[PDB]
């Protein structure tokens, strides 16, 4: 159980793990939807 | 085209908050542009009546 | 710009040397490279992707303490005009670009040791004369000394005019809207780090907004139903991790201005700071301005630690002084829950569930931090955390004023 302490473990909080020593297998982690705009989609610019 | 800009404005003034008609961009003049080019001179005249 | 600063270092617990082991240095300060804008490369949006729960550095602030008590051994310049060398290692130019070992010839003189140095930038003209390169290290010295000043938690700034917004500031904050404290921190201290800039600039103003804005929220005040020209800050569950939060734009009712303009300067008051990374992205953000602007008065000593009575150009008890207030999360959460409930945002059970999800979770950081310092005793030479003790966990502090300055500052 020690690689699954965020599965099996009841007293297990998020937000915590033991990287220097050990690698768990099941965390909690965030995800992302970015998105990229051009220079034009930023400013105001248009032909003179 | 009997002049369809004219009643438009007229009638976007009843459907405000739903529409709202703008001067067009291109008819502003040129911003590096300076008040003696007289064409651009004449387009602030209509630009403000 | 701001062509002058001062400082203060750090004290020490009793112990006759500051603490720290090369490997600190060599790790936290090494590859001959510039330590200067280094405090967030080994931060991220929260502590799951972080070490912070084991080994050397075993907190979210130990390793930015200990770069503090690293720049106590070597801001010798400031303190008397002259660089110098600390067991073998000193800077490799006047400019301060980055350290190295003293060369074989002509060795700088070794450092005497001291504590709780006062620093003038004056002391050392070459500074002024090279303001456009050597500008990084106004932040961080401000840094260092807002920490220094303060047992428990660091001291910060805050302050809300009597005018609205500046429609700059709200389009950027429009820009700003889905990202946690972490990253906005970031950029903060990106921004005052790497270049002179003058206090009459935008993100300035930017800045400054944020942090009201952050404590308003934080004593919940700001909320869904009250806020800020529309914005606020959003905080995680207390049932799965509270410590996060979020910008947040709505259409909730606009706070009025205050009838006249507020500020004050703040510090937690309880060891759970360490270990909470809103605390220290708050503090450091709030900083960030301090530190292109300059203080704009004097620290009240009444409610200070032994060494920061009266320092020079830092502490007063006369009549240009603002007081210090100062709180514990916990009554502060509670407060926090207890003025949703007024504005209606939850009911009265939910309330007190609140009250014990965040108690709970606290008692989680207190107990791994108090076996974490026994685990680390200062008397071994180096302070990943700074000390404290049982009772510290249990102050109220000053959360009551808190609370009411927020009442007052978002009317």
């Amino acid at each position: 159980p020690l690689r699954w302490p965020g599965l099996v473990d009841p007293n297990y909080r998020v937000g915590t793990n033991d990287l220097p020593n050990r690698i768990t297998l099941y965390n909690s982690l965030y995800r992302y939807n970015f998105t990229y705009p051009t220079l034009d989609g930023i400013m105001y610019v248009r032909s003179a | 085209n009997d002049y369809a800009a004219f009643w438009k404005c007229i009638a976007s003034w009843a459907y405000n908050g739903l529409v709202t008609t703008v001067l067009s961009e291109d008819a502003f003049p040129d911003s590096s542009q300076s008040i003696t080019h007289l064409p651009s001179m004449w387009k602030c005249l209509f630009l403000t009546l | 710009a701001q062509r002058q600063f001062f400082g203060l270092t750090y004290n020490f617990y009793g112990q006759p040397a500051p603490l720290f082991d090369l490997n600190d240095l060599q790790e936290l300060a090494g590859c001959y490279a510039r330590p200067w804008t280094s405090r967030f490369s080994h931060l991220a949006i929260s502590t799951g992707s972080l070490p912070v729960w084991s080994a050397r550095y075993p907190s979210v602030a130990s390793r930015n303490i200990i770069v503090n008590t690293l720049l106590g051994a070597h801001l010798n310049p400031f303190a008397g005009g002259q660089v110098t060398s600390h067991q073998g290692i000193t800077w490799r130019d006047p400019v301060l670009s980055s350290l190295a070992p003293v060369p074989a010839i002509q060795p700088p003189p070794v450092w005497a040791v001291a504590e709780n140095v006062p620093l003038d930038s004056n002391n050392y003209p070459t500074y002024v004369l090279n303001l456009s390169s050597m500008w990084p290290i106004n932040q961080d010295v401000h840094i260092m000394t807002m920490w220094a000043l303060s047992d428990q938690g660091p001291i910060y700034h805050l302050e809300v005019p009597v005018d609205p917004m500046p429609a700059a500031t709200t389009a950027a904050l429009m820009a700003y809207i889905g990202v946690p404290i972490a990253h906005l921190a970031q950029t903060a201290y990106r921004f005052a780090g790497q270049l002179p800039q003058s206090p009459d600039s935008t993100m300035v103003s930017t800045i400054r907004w944020l942090s009201a804005i952050w404590f308003g929220s934080l004593t919940g005040r700001l909320n869904r139903s009250r806020t800020c020209n529309g914005f606020y800050f959003e905080f995680a569950k207390p049932a799965l991790n509270p410590d996060q939060a979020v910008l947040k734009w709505n259409d909730g009712a606009r706070a009025a201005p205050p009838a006249a303009a507020q500020s004050s300067y703040m510090r937690c008051i309880s060891p759970h700071w360490q270990h909470q990374i809103v605390e220290v992205a708050g503090a450091l953000m709030s900083q960030s301005v301090t530190a292109v602007t300059g203080l704009p008065a004097l620290i009240d000593e009444a409610t200070l630690p032994a060494w920061s009575q009266g320092v020079a150009n830092l502490t007063g008890n006369g009549q240009g002084v603002v007081p210090c207030l100062d709180y514990n999360p916990v009554p502060m959460a509670a407060a926090r829950h207890l003025q949703w409930r007024q504005d209606g945002l939850i009911t009265a059970a939910q309330e007190a569930q609140l009250n014990n999800d965040y108690t709970a979770y606290a008692l989680t950081i207190e107990r791994h931090l108090t076996a974490m310092l026994v685990a680390n005793p200062i008397a071994a030479g180096r302070m990943p955390i700074q000390p404290f003790n049982a009772a510290d966990f249990g102050q109220a502090g000053q959360t009551a004023a808190a609370v009411a300055l927020a009442q007052a500052m978002f009317v």
